[PDB]
RNA sequence: AAAGCUCCUUCGACGAGUCGAGUAGUUUGGGAAUGCUGCUCAAAAUGGGAGGUAAAUUUCUUCUAAAGCUAAAUACCGGCCA
RNA sequence: AGGUUGACCUCGGAUCAGGUAGGAGGACCCGCUGAACUUAAGCAUAUCAAUAAGCGGAGGAAAAGAAACCAACAGGGAUUGCCCUAGUAACGGCGAGUGAAGCGGCAACAGCUCAAAUUUGAAAGCUGGCUUCGGCCCGCGUUGUAAUUUGGAGAGGAUGCUUU
């Protein structure tokens, strides 16, 4: 942590106190991916397969319409970040489908 | 009753001072319970898995063949959760598993596992990827055959 | 502005029961004190600093001591509420000053604490013996362990040879410069990046 | 455990397997009664995570409710007043169909206490729920300390007062700035804000 | 192996000749992803690929919920 | 229809262990 | 037999027609959506929510939703006793 | 005997054995539904009012409640109530009018429990009946009842004292 400047204005403003590095709280470990969680999710992906909108996005990504696929993913999921993450996931799926073959 | 007799024997054993492990031996039984069998398959301790074909809701066991194939466990779908319950002293049993057996039944377990491997799994390898259903009713099939015969004659 | 355009008369609250409620509160307080004797009627609270720039000059009492404060004081988290120490699992120590102050407060409390045995027949090692179980005690931890210095001392005397030299350029100029740098942190970064990109393009 | 696999599979509701199961179960539940008893939960992982135990005293009822909005029960669609209150269609009930199903199941079973409920299926006309109820007069329930809180008379008809999960959501009982009007009770907060406090030495 | 009677069309539903791409039914049936699905399947099989017979397992590591004593 | 005294006073095993090893002590603070 | 304290290579499961988005009605001081509900779409794994001006990019700070219990301070034109 | 004998699953019957619910009261409390008179020259936004009436559900209190919080600080730390914030921010034919929240002082303070883990060297858990009160049976349950864990952590390992 950068020491504060001891002023009320500007960059790094505030009273000078000696900072402490804390051990990370266990509630902040949410989102960290576990080994058994990866295994269960991959097996369930194998059993279930693709959703219809995922199949449409996969068709668009094979055809190369990346912008159209991201627009469709945004219209389907709701937000730009979720659309981007889903498109990257389906790029990963297509890449590992074609690469190891 | 057998558990009660064993508990009285172990209580006597700890009464004169020897541990319960001196009087009681390692038990070999059929492992049952869905969560227990799933954990055994995940830890790759189960030697043979027998799944029941008539479990509802089917999501309880629909992933079990895929999990057994992914861990390389010999599995077999068998008829009768009540029949497995007769094994495990319950009314029903969704899945049973053999992990270890006694020394005199190693050959029998190996022959049963090999019998499963070349008698069930190799035959169902093609069929397990194939969709079911699609069967027409009796009158629908009769109308279809009549129409097909008329088209062939015409 | 007078807001009486609703049916206000059926929700008028009068406070004729103010002394009766005060007497009821005092009765409850004395009953709780008698039930909790010889322990104090309230639990020990840490010294915390108030949020925002308006109130960070003042310190007050917190909800409870943190787990790190209890660990550094040596008081286990399952023992502290049983000996009268409030525990807060939400609060964190981001600086050493509050941590040291609260650890010293906990050590003072543990030094002034008398622990009667669970069974008087078998006194344990942590339990206080009957020889010094008898001492002058307190019943209000809010009064005995209060906020001694809520605010910094506003008057301090220094000798004339230790007058500080001062910020170079002046304090007003320093404040104006700090505000200017805070407002221009981004434009300067763009111009540095553009100069670096131009140098890279021109090789 | 298998229930992690059931949870991850139940997350995938648009897959072919889950779609087929949902279709056949929706047909079966539509052929059954509007309110009936399920011998076992059709979603055991969901029931377990909502509180169902395989113990004598925990009972599962399946229920379907008609979906859509709420139409005013006014005669011939005429609302007699100002035109801003004159709308009849496109009006929405302020509680969930899950809560309506919970009240109907609780009225069916007046001796039991509605613990919770969950979605199992839906079509164009109906939404289907399975409701978990606890028997407060059963000795196992009264001796289990994890569930014997519901035996107290303060928990009579939780679904009729909104003390279930859907009731708390509909009442907006959440901490934060977005729930300023409703986090402690909307009418109670309104009365606190609208009361006139006159002291003695004012 | 005891097998039941099975209808004539035994694959996934498909109408790949149709050009319409509107709707969930069109996305399920008109879209042809058989090459991708076969790639997933063959990759999964490549990953999968007396006492010896009993203890013979696959090459994947064991998955544990917790460290158990 | 009220719960029995024993049924209302039943506690979990973890609560029993916690109360056994860490009960509400009797203490005092010196002035 | 159970229980706490100290340290640590490693592990560390955490709630889905739910969150969220669009639209409609209603509501709010909440104003390019404050809350609720209906319909449609429909998630993710350092992920998700929030950070009171809509959007992209890069950061930061907070908590950890979709399961549940819990006395006191609080209200009281009903009942009983003063 | 196998055209037989049974085991399960689902759905029923019984004046079966044992229990529970209804109605009252409703000042206060938790929700649903929901006006108009009135005030703005009149008036369909608005106001009255998220009120009256109507409906469902509790208790001595109810509800809320141990952060998917507030904040932007040198950080506070479950809920509730009072004083202040403040007739302020904000909303509104920006008109009539409407209208919070953070911080701060006080009153009172108390924390917790499940799901997601294999006890697997032993369903260790529970309802009911008969008891001679030692227990024994009929069952529930492995599609999961005990112990363990809950994010503050914990699980495993080391370690030496304490604890009942």
């Amino acid at each position: 942590p950068v020491e504060r400047t001891g002023l009320i204005r500007g960059l790094n403003k505030g009273h000078k106190t000696t900072r402490r590095v804390l051990k990370e709280r266990p509630s902040r470990r949410k989102g960290a991916q576990s080994k058994r969680t990866q295994f269960v999710r991959s097996l369930i992906r194998e059993v279930a397969g693709l959703a219809p909108y995922e199949r449409r996005v996969i068709e668009l990504l094979r055809n190369g319409k990346d912008k159209r696929a991201r627009k469709f993913s945004k219209k389907k999921l709701g937000t730009f970040g979720r659309a981007k993450r889903k498109c990257e996931e389906l790029q990963r799926i297509i890449a590992e489908s074609r690469r190891a073959h | 009753q057998e558990k009660k007799e064993r508990l009285l024997r172990e209580a006597t054993a700890i009464k004169e001072g020897k541990k319960k492990e001196d009087v009681s031996k390692k038990p070999y039984t059929v492992k049952y319970g869905l969560n227990h069998v799933v954990g055994l398959i995940e830890n790759k301790k189960a030697s043979l898995v027998l799944i029941a074909n008539d479990v509802d809701p089917i999501e309880l066991v629909v992933f079990l063949p895929a999990l057994c194939r992914k861990m390389g466990i010999p599995y077999a779908i068998i008829k009768g959760k009540a029949r497995l319950g007769t094994l495990v002293h319950k009314k029903t049993a969704a899945v049973v598993a053999i992990t270890e057996v006694r020394s005199e039944d190693k050959n029998e377990l190996a022959k049963l596992i090999s019998a499963v491997k070349e008698g069930y799994l190799e035959k169902v390898e093609d069929t397990r990827k194939r969709w079911g259903g699609g069967i027409m009713g009796f009158k629908a099939q009769k109308r279809e055959e009549k129409r097909k015969k008329s088209l062939e004659t015409a | 502005n007078n807001h009486f355009r609703k049916h206000w008369q059926r929700r008028v609250r009068c406070h004729f029961d103010q002394p009766g409620k005060k007497v009821t509160r005092r009765l409850a307080r004395r009953a709780k004190a008698a039930a909790l004797a010889p322990r104090p009627v309230d639990k020990l609270r840490p010294i915390v600093r108030c949020p925002t720039v308006k109130y960070n000059r003042r310190t007050r009492l917190g909800r409870g001591f943190t787990l790190e404060e209890l660990k550094a004081a040596g008081i286990p988290r399952l023992l502290a509420p049983t000996i009268g120490i409030a525990v807060d699992h939400r609060r964190k120590n981001l600086s050493e000053e509050s941590l040291a102050a609260n650890v010293q407060r906990l050590k003072d409390y543990k030094a002034r604490l008398i622990l009667f045995p669970r069974k008087s027949n078998k006194p344990k090692k942590a339990d206080t013996p009957k020889d010094q179980q008898t001492a002058e005690t307190t019943t209000s931890l809010r009064t005995s362990f209060g906020v001694e210095q809520p605010l910094a001392p506003g008057f301090t005397e220094i000798s004339k040879s230790e007058i500080p030299a001062g910020i170079e350029g002046g304090a007003y100029r320093a404040l104006r410069k700090a505000r200017s740098d805070a407002r221009l942190v981004g434009v300067r970064e763009k111009r540095a990046k553009e100069k670096a990109e131009a140098e890279a393009n021109k090789k | 455990g298998a229930l992690k696999y059931l949870e991850e599979l139940s997350k995938k509701k648009q897959s072919d397997v889950v779609r087929f199961l949902l279709r056949v179960r929706c047909w079966e539940y539509r052929q059954l009664n509007v309110i009936h008893r399920a011998s076992r939960p059709s979603r055991p992982d969901k029931a377990r995570r909502l509180g169902y135990k395989a113990k004598q005293g925990y009972v599962i009822y399946r229920v379907r409710v008609r979906r859509g909005g709420r139409k005013r029960p006014v005669p011939k669609g005429a609302t007699y007043g100002k035109p801003t209150n004159q709308g009849v269609n496109q009006l929405k009930y302020q509680r969930s169909l899950r809560a309506t199903a919970e009240e109907r199941v609780g009225r069916r079973c007046s001796n039991l206490r509605v613990l919770n409920s969950y979605w199992v299926n839906q079509d164009s006309t109906y939404k289907y729920y399975e409701v978990i109820l606890v028997d407060p007069n059963h000795k196992a329930i009264r001796r289990d300390p994890r569930i014997n809180w519901i035996c107290n008379p303060v928990h009579k008809h939780r679904e009729c007062r909104g003390l279930t999960s859907t009731g708390k959501k509909s009442r907006g009982l959440n901490k934060g700035h977005r729930f300023n009007k409703t986090r402690a009770g909307r009418r109670k907060t309104w009365k606190r804000h609208n009361t006139l406090s006159l002291w003695r030495y004012r | 192996v005891l097998k039941p009677l099975t209808g004539d069309n035994t694959e996934a539903p498909k109408q790949h000749s149709q050009p319409s791409r509107k709707g969930k039914k069109a996305w399920r049936k008109n879209i042809d992803l058989t090459e991708v699905e076969q790639g997933l399947e063959e990759l999964n099989e490549q990953i999968i690929k007396a006492d010896e017979i009993i203890a013979q397992r696959s090459a994947l590591p064991a998955v544990s919920v917790r460290k158990r004593a | 229809r009220r719960l029995s005294k024993e049924d209302a006073s039943r506690v979990l095993e973890k609560t029993k262990k916690r109360l056994t090893h860490f009960p509400q002590r009797k203490y005092a603070v010196k002035a």
